């Protein structure tokens, strides 16, 4: 008998959350660094010729990027919008840039 | 109708909807030398008045344009005369289920 | 995702538009300085990296004040002083461009004719395509007060033909836009930008505007105009330099501002109901935004940090805007300065061309082009399209190297413990969970039955990890406390306990190329291991052998995604396959080769045998019974020793994991092992269940493996798909435990032959000594027996080695004589003439039982290999004859060909040791060749069918709303439920089990019951008194009950072909069960066996035909095959098919005989193929003379093979023949200046060479043979001016070139063997118009072509639609490969969808509404582009445009919606 060089010490990964990559906020690629596992596009067909919806929103959306933006309902806009700078005595909140008119046009 | 033999001149073709009223439908005689609804592969093909396309429609809440298409020049459509808008039904002869009905807009 | 903070807004859909240069209400940063850093560090203010652009090195944005985790990031913009045009939209301002009139600045068209352009494209924009070909219906040095009123009459029209629709339910105030409606629209664009672009002068103004030239998309030159045109100009209205692109700006702003009718319908395809206007600036690129800091980060590499890529290109741009604004106040305070500012103009247009894409800009052209700009980053098969959102990396996923286990389930995956402390699950406390829960913040992070983090009332997580025993216990007990908070008082905490046995997972592999590679395992955590462990059922479904493949493994994260992999995605339900319902899941191989032991006739068992048994498969603590108590049997034996047969076994374990209310399993079944094998008048062959008892028959491959009809798929039909996986499980663990207790081996003996059975082949292998030169002496057609050295044979052995036609005949005669010598041995030898047999001998037992091998396999080891043959031909042979250099040069000897009378067991000797390496090489070649044949097809299936579905009125639609077709295969009937339907004998054996299956006691108050079998009774009778009647003439009075009434609802209306076969089944058959109670088993079995609405049918059918295509790849064994026959249908809809044919039905009078000079009348005869020599006689002097001499072949030759009369070879040589030499000895000349002889002629002879020396050019004598056409003769003179010339040469090119007599786009007919009584010819060239006129020969209503582009030419398109998928199931059935119809209809009703044949690419997905499969299938700025010029509004509805946008899918369980009745009001 013979045994093989190549070994299954190095072959594996296991990952339930860590490093992201940063345009994207998705999980990094990676067998050392805690890479996530590639869903790609074969596999995403297997999700729908399932029927099974949640199964691929669960595997796209809510374990790769899920994020809750803001967006401005009167521009239809996600990369506008800007938590304000408030008063001392007040709460900040959330405002779109370019649905705002600035304050030295009071127009009488 | 109007049976040609090898063509009509092309200052002459200018004129078949000439009368917006009545249609000039113009046949090669070459063409039409085997009625080709007679072949295995043509299904049966009847046109159907305005009392039963809007009942299609209104089974299955169709658009007009949402139903699959047979073309102004198909074969089969200067044959019956289907004008656009006209809908025939197809009987066709399925394999796994024999005799099934379907569905085709002029457009 | 968190479930505890819900989103209560949503997207509906996305308008696609253009960034105005308003963008100073949107950014107030101005990004100008183009130095980006200093010393020290830090962001210089107006620099790239702007703290005013988001937070950036533990600083805070100047912006929004965030640290660098909660910051957004913010756009900037770069102020461009000059407007560089948008190089994306540069292509379509080059169109208007060129077709405007700079002194009318109109157009250079009729103000009419563009006025009914602005006419079709407004009907169009609502839902109506009839009214825009009846605007063309409106028509009658004219006076403007007609062109007015012409004008004035199509406007009432269209106010008149909207007014109409949108008063009626037909259209909306935003439109009607389909598929169809883009097609027409998308026509007339192409359209109108076709007569605007080739006019010449305007038609408003008279006098007119040069023509523009651009280059490789930097510049654009006016061309200069010469005179004759000014002279046109200075007498009609006056009664190359490089243009500023702000002067392209003033026309196209003067263009458009006239010109506002019809451009706002050309840019908008819904209508425009914010009622804006389309301006010059959308073309120009006045300013720039920047994107955020965020985005901008600098990317390093290795262990350095570098600048970002896309500062590079836009420090380039900005360098380049200060350049520009210091000269011009160079300019400004007072030549050279306009050359350095128009050559700064040259770079600053490229530098934001070289921003935007990369290709459009050569710039330094040494090669390995760097910043890829914003267009590559989104076009590739990476992009950004493809990699990051149809396709991403997830969290709580492992993969890991699969192992096998037989003590598993089958439903269950084996997880490790390294596995089982990271994947965790979000559990919320609740009342009924705290005990559960309590011990797994108690247990922690290092036990497996415990927790790694709990998540508070306010979202902040307390890791468990680095605490003790004291402060977990203390932190369990804190779970039911309530917050003081009121803000999150609903809420409860959430556990992230670890992943127990109740948990679900996903699994993979890396090709999925179905959706059974992908399924719902239930976990079972198995201490003291390192891999991933799978139990033998699931390898076949997986496609997955057991030699170091990874798996995939996804854990889900909400009681959604459980429930559907526990209910829709599990291994249960995929125990059928959707493409024709052949089951994937059994057992393997020991499991085979134990049955065949168990199940045997000499397998007794004592009583301590039998229980043991028993409880080593059937637990009833892991619950394994139904009964709560293990039951028996009464031995089978009782006196002497009372004992149990290995068959009441069986029967025992389908009393325990079957249910006791139904009755046993009755079923007639075979076996794969023949009754001989066991002895006299065995009956082992036949397996009998009878109430659930094994009673005869032992079991194979063909019961409970991956196999049809069997036990295991008649458990699953009967009982249900819960008890066919746990029968597969309990059959698993017995034959483990029997192999253990009784083990099966393969020796040294199980190879052997016996002393007789030996002699056998050494006499029938004897007689193949002759063989190789018997078959030699047939094809050389000698006879009698010429001996093997023979010098006439050599001779003839030689010229057939120099020709690969006729070699492959000696190969075909010779490898079909000595196979018949190869089948005698076996025939002789390995059932009968072994040492051992089969109820002892292993080798035999494994391949009767297809356990693994076959019975070729076991005659190799035994009695011979045979002959090795290669490239469908025999051994390859050298130059001289010979095949090895061991062997004589043509030796005709079987051997020396590559045939192996030696066998695996004694050995192979060295020539046929070296033939065999040689057949076992183009076997691996052609694996090299097929490691991905068909990923491009099924990629490109999968996304055209991709939101194809079956709707709740159950027609077929697609994602947009189109109707693709009215029922799932014309009976609505799910692939994975119709395998027992027509098993109407099965059905009836087990009546009374199915019964309470399809249970219609509380069902039948709920449907209606007695409509359908009315109506379908007046039709079966009505449908039998036309069944003679051809198809044309069949009746409408009565379309099919399925048409009329809804399957699922009414019961009876079923489909008219099963309608035919229970009808045929009760009348047949006469068997205490009605045939009246048995049609309503039937027609509710029909009921319960249909589709369901959200049936994702549409990416089935594309895994139906992607997946048997990866086993439809071989290479050779005259048509195209496979997948570049399959390339040719499915994908590129091609008009020239390579090899296109038709096939044509012969009569009945008209015999074989009589065929055969049909196809002699058909075929192309050239002349080249009538003759048998040219002698050409060039002689010199006088005039150099050229005296061609043609040697026919007999008169009773050419008239017999070519049907060609010596009368048609005149009349081709005269006529056709010599006008073409002529031509080709000029067109020498051009390139020039860069035996028996027979005489005295008649008078009809004569006067015919008299026409042909006045009609030709250098000719001045003819003759031809007018008594026997054995040969012709003419007689050329040339100039002596000209050279020698090669006469030959050109005689045997145009003879080759005329053709006797062609039919035309028709090269050949053939008789082929007819097959299924088919008496049909084959036509090579489809000519449907030419095979019209041969109707006293050829049945010309049932000709049938593959050209599916010729038959939608002829026949119309449901003939084309017939043709598609009778040649897509040739390409199937050809590999003996079958999918289901339904899966073959569906595709022909996708791509005949436009009354065209529409394939599966780029240019038929155009007629389609989503832009973003669009942009995510390929070229994706082309369709971003397109679809910004539309402004499209995406209405997200297909599956590809949800993933972008972050939206439940609308397939299957996204095709309905959930709502909870409330009590109180």
């Amino acid at each position: 008998y013979q045994r093989l060089r190549h070994m299954v010490n190095d072959k594996f990964q296991v990952r339930s959350t860590g490093p992201v990559n940063s345009l994207t906020m998705q999980p990094v690629k990676g067998r050392k660094r805690h890479g996530g596992i590639r869903v790609g596009e074969m596999e995403r067909d297997a999700l729908i010729g399932h029927g099974t919806s949640f199964l691929l929103q669960d595997r796209l959306l809510n374990s790769s990027d899920y994020t809750q933006a803001s967006v401005c309902r009167e521009c239809g806009s996600i990369l506008t919008t800007q938590q304000s700078v408030p008063r001392i005595g007040s709460i900040s909140t959330v405002c779109c840039r370019r649905c705002s008119m600035r304050f030295e046009d009071a127009k009488k | 109708i109007f049976v040609y033999q090898n063509n009509i001149t092309p200052s002459a073709m200018k004129l078949v909807p000439s009368i917006p009223p009545a249609t000039i439908e113009t046949f090669n005689e070459a063409a039409l030398v085997v009625n080709i609804t007679h072949h295995e592969l043509v299904p049966k093909h009847i046109r159907l008045s305005s009392d039963e396309k809007r009942e299609l429609l209104k089974r299955y809440r169709l658009k007009e344009s949402q139903l699959p298409r047979i073309q102004r020049a198909d074969p089969v459509a200067l044959y019956l005369g289907l004008k656009r808008g006209e809908v025939v039904k197809i009987i066709r002869k399925s394999e796994t289920s024999g005799r099934y009905a379907s569905y085709r807009i002029c457009m | 995702m968190d479930i505890s903070k819900p989103v209560g807004s949503e997207i509906t859909s996305v308008d696609f538009g253009i960034l105005t240069a308003k963008i100073r209400n949107l950014s107030a940063k101005q990004i100008t300085n183009p130095t980006v850093l200093d010393n020290l560090g830090h962001p210089v203010s107006g620099g790239l990296y702007d703290l005013a652009l988001g937070a950036f090195l533990r600083n805070l944005c100047s912006t929004c004040g965030l640290d660098e985790k909660f910051c957004p990031g913010h756009q900037g913009h770069i102020e461009l002083p000059v407007p560089c045009y948008n190089p994306l939209f540069f292509n379509q301002l080059y169109i208007y461009l060129r077709a405007s009139c700079l002194f009318c600045h109109h157009f250079r068209l009729k103000s009419v004719e563009v006025h009914r352009y602005a006419c079709k494209l407004r009907l169009l924009q609502y839902g109506l395509i009839d009214e825009s070909y009846k605007l063309d219906e409106i028509t009658l040095d004219i006076s403007s007060t007609l062109l007015n009123e012409l004008k004035s009459k199509r406007s009432e029209y269209v106010d008149m033909a909207i007014a109409k629709a949108l008063s009626d339910g037909r259209t909306t105030e935003r439109g009607s836009f389909t598929a169809t409606v883009n097609d027409e629209r998308k026509k007339l664009v192409h359209e109108f930008h076709k007569k605007l672009l080739s006019r010449g002068k305007c038609d408003n103004c008279g006098m007119f505007s040069p023509k523009f030239r651009k280059d490789g998309f930097t510049k654009i030159f006016e061309t200069a105009l010469n005179e004759k045109q000014i002279t046109n100009n200075r007498v009609k209205g006056f009664i190359s330099t490089y243009i500023l692109s702000t002067e392209v700006k003033n026309i196209l702003d003067t263009v458009f501002r006239k010109e506002q009718c019809v451009l706002q319908y050309v840019f908008h395809s819904r209508p425009n109901l914010s009622r804006k206007l389309v301006k010059a600036d959308s073309f120009f690129m006045d300013v720039l935004v920047v994107p955020p800091t965020r985005f901008r980060l600098p990317s390093k590499l290795g262990e350095e940090v570098h600048e970002n890529s896309q500062n590079q290109l836009l420090s380039k741009v900005l360098t380049t805007s200060l350049l520009i604004r210091d000269l011009n106040d160079d300019l400004s305070k007072l030549r050279v300065i306009f050359s350095r500012l128009m050559n700064a103009f040259v770079t600053i247009q490229n530098d934001v061309n070289a921003f935007i894409d990369s290709t459009k800009a050569q710039g330094r052209t040494s090669g390995k082009v760097p910043i890829p700009g914003v267009k590559q980053a989104l076009e590739k098969k990476e992009g950004l399209f493809r990699k990051h959102m149809m396709g991403k990396r997830v969290n709580y996923a492992a993969r890991s190297v699969i192992s096998p286990d037989p003590n598993i389930e089958t439903n269950e995956i084996g997880v490790p413990p390294v596995f089982a402390v990271k994947l965790t699950y979000p559990e919320p406390v609740t009342a009924y969970n705290i005990a559960e829960l309590r011990q797994a913040v108690i247990n922690g992070p290092d036990k497996w039955p415990g927790a790694t983090q709990i998540q508070n009332e306010d979202g902040s997580l307390v890791s468990l990890i680095g605490m003790s025993v004291e402060q977990r216990k203390a932190l369990a007990n804190q779970l039911l406390t309530p917050s003081s908070n009121v803000s999150t008082h609903t809420l409860n905490k959430k556990v992230y306990r670890h992943i127990k046995n109740r948990d679900v997972v996903l699994m993979n592999r890396q090709p999925t190329l179905h959706k059974a590679s992908m399924m719902g395992h239930k976990v079972r955590v198995l201490p003291n291991e390192k891999t991933l462990r799978l139990h033998y059922a699931n390898t076949g479904a997986y496609n997955a052998d057991f030699d170091g493949d990874e798996m995939n493994m996804h854990f889900p994260q909400n009681e959604n995604a459980r429930a559907e992999a526990l209910n829709l995605a599990n291994t249960d339900s995929q125990y059928l396959t959707p493409t024709s319902g052949s089951p994937v899941r059994g057992l393997i191989q020991d499991h085979i080769s134990a049955g065949v032991w168990l199940t045997s006739k000499d397998s007794f068992f004592t009583r301590e045998q039998y229980q043991q048994y028993i409880y080593g498969c059937i637990r009833p603590e892991d619950g394994h019974t139904t009964r709560s108590k293990i039951v028996t049997l009464p031995p089978t034996i009782f006196k002497p020793y009372p004992l149990w047969t290995g068959k009441q076994i069986i029967t025992t374990v389908l009393l325990n994991v079957t249910p006791p209310d139904m009755p046993g399993i009755n079923l007639i079944s075979k076996n794969k092992i023949k009754n001989e094998y066991w002895g006299k008048g065995s009956l082992e062959n036949e397996v009998l269940f009878k109430d659930g008892a094994l009673l005869c028959g032992i079991l194979d491959k063909s019961q409970y493996g991956a196999s049809k009809y069997g036990i295991v798929h008649s458990l699953h039909e009967v009982y249900g798909p819960e008890v066919a996986a746990k029968v597969l499980s309990v059959l698993g663990r017995l034959f483990t435990n029997y192999i253990t207790a009784t083990a099966f081996t393969c020796g040294m003996d199980d190879l052997r032959l016996t002393a007789e059975g030996n002699k056998w082949r050494t006499d029938i292998l004897k007689t193949s000594v002759d063989t190789g030169r018997e078959a030699a002496a047939e094809v050389t057609n000698l006879d009698k027996d010429t001996p093997a050295d023979d010098p006439e044979l050599l001779k003839r052995l030689q010229e057939i080695l120099r020709d690969n036609n006729k070699s492959g005949i000696l190969d075909a005669v010779t490898s079909s004589k000595v196979n018949a010598i190869t089948s005698q041995v076996v025939s002789k030898c390995v059932p009968d003439g072994t040492m051992k047999k089969f109820p002892c001998n292993s080798m035999q037992a494994m391949a009767l039982s297809g356990a693994k091998g076959s019975n070729v396999n076991v005659s190799q080891i035994m009695c011979l290999l045979g002959q090795q043959a290669l490239e469908g031909r025999r051994v390859p042979v050298m130059v001289s004859g010979k095949t090895l250099p061991s062997f004589k040069p043509y030796e005709t000897d079987a051997m020396a060909g590559g045939y192996v009378k030696g066998r695996f067991y004694s050995g192979i000797k060295p020539q046929e040791y070296y033939f065999h390496c040689m057949a076992g090489r183009e076997g691996l070649i052609d694996t090299a060749v097929k490691t991905s044949r068909s990923g491009y097809l099924q990629r490109c299936l999968t996304k055209q069918l991709e939101g194809v579905h079956v709707s709740y009125d159950n027609s077929i639609r697609d994602a947009d709303g189109t109707l693709v077709q009215f029922m799932y295969g014309g009976d609505a009937i799910d692939i994975t439920k119709e395998s027992h339907m027509t098993q109407f004998e099965f059905c009836l054996d087990n009546y009374y089990a199915l019964l309470k299956k399809y249970n219609p006691s509380a069902l039948i108050e709920h449907l209606d019951v007695e409509s359908a079998l009315k109506y379908s009774k007046k039709t079966l009778k009505y449908r039998k008194k036309h069944s003679k009647e051809p198809h044309y003439k069949q009746s409408v009075k009565y379309d099919p009950v399925l048409a009329k009434y809804n399957p699922a609802k009414y019961l009876g209306s079923v489909s008219e072909n099963f309608q035919d076969k229970l009808e045929s089944f009760l009348d047949k058959n006469s068997k205490g069960v009605n045939e009246k109670k048995f049609r309503a088993l039937m027609q509710l079995k029909y009921m319960r066996s249909l589709i369901n609405p959200g049936e994702a049918v549409g990416i089935i059918a594309s895994q139906s035909v992607g997946e048997p295509s990866t086993q439809m790849t071989l290479n050779t064994f005259n048509v195209t095959l496979g997948i570049p026959r399959l390339r040719e249908i499915v994908m590129t809809a091609s008009a020239a098919i390579k090899t296109p044919q038709m096939t044509l039905p012969i009569w009945n009078d008209v015999s074989d005989e009589q065929a055969d000079t049909f196809c002699k009348s058909i075929s192309k005869v050239l002349l080249s193929e009538v003759i048998d020599k040219v002698i050409v006689t060039e002689t010199t002097g006088t005039a150099r003379s050229y005296v061609i001499h043609m040697r026919f072949f007999d008169n009773n030759e050419y008239s017999e093979e070519y049907d060609v009369s010596k009368e048609e070879l005149q009349n081709v040589i005269s006529n056709q023949f010599i006008h073409l030499l002529e031509a080709a000895i000029v067109k020498e000349i051009k390139k020039q200046k860069r035996v028996e002889a027979n005489n005295n002629m008649n008078k009809v002879q004569r006067d015919r060479q008299s026409a042909i020396i006045s009609h030709h050019r250098f000719i001045t004598k003819y003759n031809f043979d007018d008594e026997s056409g054995k040969w012709c003769e003419f007689k050329l003179e040339l100039a002596a001016d000209t050279e020698k010339l090669l006469m030959v040469n050109i005689v045997e090119e145009i003879c080759r070139k005329s053709i006797i007599r062609q039919i035309p786009h028709i090269d050949r007919c053939v008789h082929p063997e007819p097959e299924n009584g088919k008496r049909v010819l084959v036509t090579e060239g489809v000519n449907f118009q030419a095979m019209w006129d041969q109707e006293a020969f050829i049945d010309v209503d049932g000709i049938t072509s593959n050209d599916v582009a010729a038959v939608l030419k002829t026949y119309g398109v449901e003939a084309a639609r017939n043709t598609i998928v009778n040649e897509i199931n040739n390409v199937f059935s050809r590999y003996a490969i079958s999918v289901s119809f339904r899966h073959l209809d569906l595709i022909a009703d996708m791509m005949t969808r436009q009354g065209t044949y529409l394939a599966f690419n780029r240019q038929g997905m155009e007629t389609s509404t989503s832009s973003f499969m669009k942009m995510s299938y390929e070229t994706t700025c082309q369709f971003l582009t397109k679809a910004v010029l539309d402004n499209e509004r995406e209405q997200l509805d297909s599956p590809s445009a949800r993933i972008v946008v972050g939206k439940l899918n609308n397939v299957g369980t996204g095709s309905f919606d959930v709502l909870a009745k409330v009590p109180n009001a």
